[PDB]
RNA sequence: AAAUUCCUUGUCGGGUAAGUUCCGACCCGCACGAAAGGCGCAACGAUCUGGGCACUGUCUCAACGAGAGACUCGGUGAAA
RNA sequence: CCUCGAUGUCGGCUCAUCGCAUCCUGGGGCUGUAGUCGGUCCCAAGGGUUGGGCUGUUCGCCCAUUAAAGCGGUACGCGAGCUGGGUUCAGAACGUCGUGAGACAGUUCGGUCCCUAUCCGUCGCGGGCGCAGGAAAUUUGAGAGGAGCUGUCCUUAGUACGAGAGGACCGGGAUGGACGCACCGCUGGUGUACCAGUUGUUCUGCCAAGGGCAUCGCUGGGUAGCUAUGUGCGGACGGGAUAAGUGCUGAAAGCAUCUAAGCAUGAAGCCCCCCUCAAGAUGAGAUUUCCCAUUCCGCAAGGAAGUAAGAUCCCUGAAAGAUGAUCAGGUUGAUAGGUCUGAGGUGGAAGUGUGGCGACACAUGGAGCUGACAGAUACUAAUCGAUCGAGGACUUAACC
């Protein structure tokens, strides 16, 4: 189950042999260093930290500076492991690339999403509001608790408070262009997240 | 709106107990003497990060 | 974004283009410190609109900066004195043509004075 | 975007004038219908001479919209105003010729007598 | 980010095309498969609205054709119209010509310029 | 079948895709009726009821923007 | 029987939650089941269960859909959440009753819906402490939540079946409906420090050029951002154990028998596979890396007092935000503002010249201007400082 991570630049779109137009998010990734094999004998279970960025020395720490120095390239600043793969191809201190992907598989991409701040229940929860008007006073508004005999709110009775900053995955997107020596990414549809926020790639679980 | 009982003295001085003020980020005045707020122009001296401010 | 400062749009052209004309008079101004953040980018504006010297820029600053005295005895109004001595003194720079420097708060407000001067 | 409760255009000699749209047809509650897609209407008002008199419930299908509809392409058409024109029962439509210009997007279904009796498709 | 938009986006924007501002006539070539053939269709429009940038950028025309007006926008940078002609250049002031949906019928007199 | 009719959405017709409300006609008028006036009636009404042309965030279905509160800081500081 | 020192009614809106006596979808028995069609019964509550006309209406009747337009409980759910149409105050009138004042579960027109949330509750965000050191990261997952619905067409094939009409089970392929999640590249919307036109008056001594006020004066476009009606994606293929049912072998009870012993198969249902939260999971998990064992005292139960790794106070901000917080940065530096180069948007600036009597038009010139957009640049501001922060008990296996 191959998987880099990267950042989002942006959107294009990109004709695709035809007339026809694609929605192109634009994902640079910088080849992902190895830093740590995570094996089952001492940690119950197969998975691998790949690591992204490089931080200044006035940024990175020295546990930071000792854990990327077992096998060095730079400091990482996206630091993030994967799990479910083949461990004998993967060595620590190797880098991935984006030539390992190819334009015709189907990707799972996982992101942190945009931040909304506290907003409310009709902006939140997608629910509807009572009327402008005929003397109506009850617009953009919640709703009502429930019933009266349980004699609380019921749990999960959906509310305002803070919407988005959450890590979403969309599934089955598909590759439309891979640059080797721009280090680009180039997938049909639209991934979660801000510009330049840390976007994960996966080959999806079909 | 209107409080069912009255709120213990217990209970107001646990709600109270984040009511505190901090003390202001202070610094020593570089020119001496008296002592001032961080990345803000000494009263008394009328000086910041050097020379005079007239 | 730009801040608002708690008043209108009108409120906010007036209130700025006095400043920036009291800035350009006085060439020191005490205001709280966000009025002093957001009067800082609009100086520098007419500053480099003055340093090209021409007669378009001469209109644009006479439609932006108020129109009031800027020395005794001299006739010098604030759009000549902006022209000839801010761009005199200014050839050499570019950007950067003022300092923020902060104060203690306001007996009344508690609100962050601070002070604009021109170098 | 054509809802129920919307009047229409009608397109060719059939008699009927202007048609009012009852329910798009769809699944179960269909806010819209784009283009293309047939919908059950009444003949609001009618021409005097004609096979259909005022008010009486047709399913038609519809031509051309003032929101229009985006080709594969990515291209887009976008008439002037709705129109649409009554079939019957059947994918054939019941008048003997179509006025003005009709959609592509009729010739993706098999709307062929309608798309070649068209006096000019964009 | 705008240059290394620019850099990708490069090699496929085209560059045949001729300098028409929005407000001119024009006439679109635009191929179309009926039959499984190759045949192109010609769409002969005032300039309305040209907008956006780079392959984004996108274009539309107005055709009244037998008494109804017909709007047809493309993107500029595309294969499938084959080839653009200008035959009459326009004066205008707008930059986008939106009153021309409610003009119609020789109300609507774009002068020309002869440039 | 009314400001009066429970049976009652009486029945037929017009209007509407569909009309317990509306209009026109019949009269078995529970329980109209001639100064507690009967039946008409041009103009008039911030009256009540039914329909249509324009027009629209009233709605399908919500979205953004401005100001005053709300929120943070400084001052003063209640009530049921 | 509780409540009349007040327990607010019918209907509708907003929000749902549950039961199964199932409306659809799933799996089946039986048939007076020739095949989608049907009727009854069994398992099954996972999800779904439409817009309108009339009426104050639930309830009904009707039009047009749908796969279906379920029945009920929760103070005939929900009025310190909303509306007030009818009811159930004072006005007025019709029919009727009363000799009258008046009265009708008879009608009709009009009729003030108060409250600054203390404690539980629920939705979000922080501070403190804990986890026999102090930190920086990366995770295992007990345990929670969310998702979980379906149509149409083609082919299998006018094939099985049925003189005919009609018309399949099972299986593949495309595609849509309603919901859900994400994001502005497109279509658009908004876009009150962007650009342009223009009316009235007034100001900059006058012309030209501008400013103020008139909802942003109005009107035509519109950058960033937020956005849906716009775009992309989703609920798929599957695994285990079952429900109804179908069984295999097989006595009790020489036969028979899905049964007691054994053995299988079988649902949109249960548990996983999908997505998210999750070590306060006090049962405080694990991996990797860094500092590691310094000064005084009662001499040692242990105190206090400077530190290392590391953060913080303060400052420049946004990709974050009610404030805290998180994140990007703090002078060996690109965090913000300027300046320069650009993208986009308005659309042809001012000044001169020419044509004209003039309003005006051309040339200079895709000009001028430009708020949030992206690069370069140390020009101004993120200065000098201070604060918090480790030295580690008894037993076993085994070593200095």
């Amino acid at each position: 189950t191959k998987g880099i991570l990267g950042r989002k630049i942006g959107m294009t779109q990109v004709f695709a042999e035809n007339g026809d137009l694609i929605p192109v998010t634009v994902i640079e990734a910088a080849p992902n260093v190895v830093l740590q094999k995570k094996t089952a004998e001492n940690d119950g279970y197969e998975a691998i930290q790949l690591g992204f960025d490089d931080k200044r020395e006035k940024l990175s720490n020295k546990p930071e500076k000792g854990h990327v120095a077992k096998a060095e390239t730079a400091p990482k600043r996206f630091v993030k492991e994967l799990r479910g793969v083949e461990m004998d191809a993967y060595e620590v201190g190797q880098e991935v690339k984006v030539e390992i992907f190819s334009a015709g598989e189907i990707v799972d991409v996982t992101g942190v999403s945009k931040g909304k701040g506290f907003q409310g229940a009709i902006k939140r929860h997608g629910q509807s509001r009572g009327p402008m008007s005929h003397g109506s006073r009850y617009h953009r508004r919640p709703g009502s608790m429930g019933p009266v005999d349980p004699n609380r709110v019921f749990k999960g009775k959906l509310l305002p408070g803070r919407m988005g900053g959450e890590q979403i995955t969309v599934q089955n997107l598909e590759i439309v262009k891979v640059d080797a020596e721009r280090n680009l990414l180039l997938i049909k549809g639209n991934v979660p997240g801000a510009k330049k926020s840390l976007i994960t790639v996966k080959s999806a679980v079909k | 709106a209107v409080p069912f009982r009255r709120t213990s003295k217990m209970k107001k001085r646990l709600r109270r107990t984040h009511f505190k003020l901090n003390v202001p980020g202070m610094t020593e005045c570089p020119s001496c003497g008296e002592m001032k707020l961080s990345h803000r122009v000494c009263k008394a001296c009328g000086s910041y990060n050097g020379k005079d401010i007239n | 974004s730009y801040r608002k400062l708690g008043r209108t749009s009108a409120q906010r052209k007036a209130m700025l283009r006095d400043l920036t004309t009291d800035l350009i008079i006085n060439e020191r101004i005490e205001t709280t410190e966000t009025r002093a953040k957001e009067l800082r980018s609009v100086v520098e504006k007419m500053i480099t609109l003055g340093k090209r010297g021409d007669l378009h820029a001469r209109r644009q600053a006479a439609a932006y900066i108020r129109n009031e005295v800027a020395n005794e005895e001299n006739n010098q109004d604030a759009l000549q004195k902006l022209f000839s001595d801010i761009a005199t003194r200014y050839e050499e720079r570019q950007g950067g043509y003022t300092r923020i420097m902060k104060l203690g708060p306001r007996r009344g407000d508690g609100a962050p004075m601070a002070i604009i001067e021109l170098v | 975007m054509i809802q129920q409760e919307t009047r229409l255009k009608v397109a060719d000699n059939s008699g009927a004038r202007e048609v009012l749209t009852i329910k798009v047809l769809g699944g179960s509650g269909r806010k819209t219908a784009n283009i293309g897609d047939v919908i059950v209407c009444t003949v609001k008002q009618a021409t005097p001479g004609g096979v259909v008199k005022k008010g009486e419930v047709v399913k038609a299908v519809i031509v051309r919209t003032k929101s229009g509809a985006r080709r594969s392409d990515g291209s887009y058409i976008s008439f002037d105003e709705n129109a649409c024109v009554i079939i019957r029962d059947d994918k054939s439509p019941r008048g003997t010729r179509i006025f003005g210009p009709v959609a592509r997007e009729l010739r993706e279904n098999n709307f062929m007598k309608i798309v070649s009796l068209a006096p000019e498709v964009i | 980010m705008q240059k290394l938009i620019e850099d990708i986006t490069k090699e496929q924007l085209r560059t045949d095309l001729p300098a028409f501002r929005p407000g001119d006539t024009l006439r679109v070539h635009v191929k179309v498969v009926e039959g499984n053939r190759e045949r192109i269709q010609i769409f002969e429009g005032v300039v309305i609205k040209r907008r956006g940038g780079g392959i984004s950028e996108t274009f539309t025309v107005r055709k009244i054709s037998y008494g109804v007006g017909v709007e047809r926008t493309f993107p500029v940078h595309t294969p499938k119209i084959a080839k653009i002609e200008v035959v009459r250049y326009g004066k205008v002031r707008r930059a986008k010509l939106y009153y021309l949906r409610e003009l119609r019928g020789k109300a609507a007199r774009i002068k020309e310029i002869r440039r």
